[PDB]
């Protein structure tokens, strides 16, 4: 019982916030795709245009 | 009667002991899915399945397979409730992270 609802229950709760972490490393990526060969892609090019 | 009950509390015994070694190693997967190898043999519980088969002239007791220092409340729970509390620090430890 301690550990179905206690330590595995624990356990389940930290494989989901390790999948919170991993979402938030994933949206974190993105956010450098749309920065660096992004909105960097796009200061570089209006940059060079201006 | 007492022989009859002592089987099946025995089989009740081992099933459960089964349980606990499957609930066990769940535990120790999901564990090591987050990158805690959780050594398999340290939680599990070794109970002789062959127990029973001694002649009833020769006494089985709780002392034999959990001395004094060692029983499952005395170490085995103590050393799983501190599981469960690093468990809860590298919870807050990932919520830190997160």
């Amino acid at each position: 019982r301690i550990i179905s609802s206690e330590v595995q229950e624990s356990n389940r709760t930290e494989t989901e916030l390790v999948g919170l972490k991993q979402n938030l490393i994933n949206n974190k990526l993105k956010l450098m795709n749309v920065l660096e060969t992004g909105i960097m892609y796009k200061l570089e090019i209006l940059q060079e245009q201006l | 009667s007492r022989k009859l009950e002592a089987e099946g509390i025995f089989k009740s015994l081992l099933d459960t002991l089964r349980q606990y070694d499957s609930s066990i190693q769940n535990l120790t997967r999901s564990r090591s899915q987050l990158g805690h190898n959780v050594n398999d043999s340290s939680l599990k519980i070794n109970i002789s399945e062959n127990l029973l088969d001694r002649d009833f002239h020769e006494g089985i007791s709780y002392e034999q397979l959990f001395p004094k220092g060692s029983g499952i409340n005395e170490s085995i729970k103590k050393s799983i409730l501190k599981l469960n509390d690093e468990i809860q620090e590298r919870i807050k430890t990932i919520e830190k992270d997160n």
